[PDB]
């Protein structure tokens, strides 16, 4: 009825040593959804033409299915980007 | 800082054909003319087959009939 939107998106800034990377572990697994993906550092670079974009789009190619699929029934996809 | 770095492009090398399109036809209209053949013998040795078995069964009907005159005669003889 409210007609409103869901949030999709933290960031999390500080200084070393403080508790972020834990922080991010903690909230992935207090959700019921499913193995949350996880991107270490510059892990999608690669040396032909146009193959580190589509290590971009593979990302979403679960979510954009599923939401195709059950439309507003479908659970959460979480995603981590490390550094 | 003249520390450069690339990509790369590919290419795919030809599939393997080019050579399957000449000796191939050749070898498909052989193979043809080749079963045609195999069907002509077919059915020439069919009709060998029944002629041979055509054959037996006169060649049976003389040896029974000579056979049996050559007793006859002899049992008249005595
Ligand atoms: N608030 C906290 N409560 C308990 N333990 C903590 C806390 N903050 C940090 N730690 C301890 O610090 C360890 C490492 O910290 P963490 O990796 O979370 O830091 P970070 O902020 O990611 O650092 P970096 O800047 O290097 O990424 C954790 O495994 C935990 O043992």
């Amino acid at each position: 009825q409210m007609g409103c939107k869901h949030v999709k998106g933290i960031l999390l800034y500080g200084p070393p040593g403080c508790g972020k990377t834990l922080l991010a572990r903690q909230i992935g697994k207090m959700l019921n959804a499913r193995e949350p993906k996880v991107v270490n550092g510059p892990e999608i670079l690669n040396k032909y033409v146009g193959e580190s974009e589509a290590n971009i789009r593979k990302l979403f190619a679960d979510a954009e299915e599923e939401q195709r699929r059950l439309g507003a029934n479908s659970g959460l996809h979480i995603i981590i980007f490390d550094e | 800082d003249m520390r450069n770095e690339l990509e790369e492009m590919q290419r795919r090398a030809d599939q393997l054909a080019d050579e399957s399109l000449e000796s191939t036809r050749r070898m498909l209209q052989l193979v043809e003319e080749s079963k045609d053949a195999g069907i002509r013998t077919l059915v020439m040795l069919d009709e060998q087959g029944e002629q041979l078995e055509r054959i037996e069964e006169g060649m049976d009907q003389i040896n029974k009939d000579m056979k049996e005159a050559e007793k006859n005669l002899t049992d008249l003889g005595k």
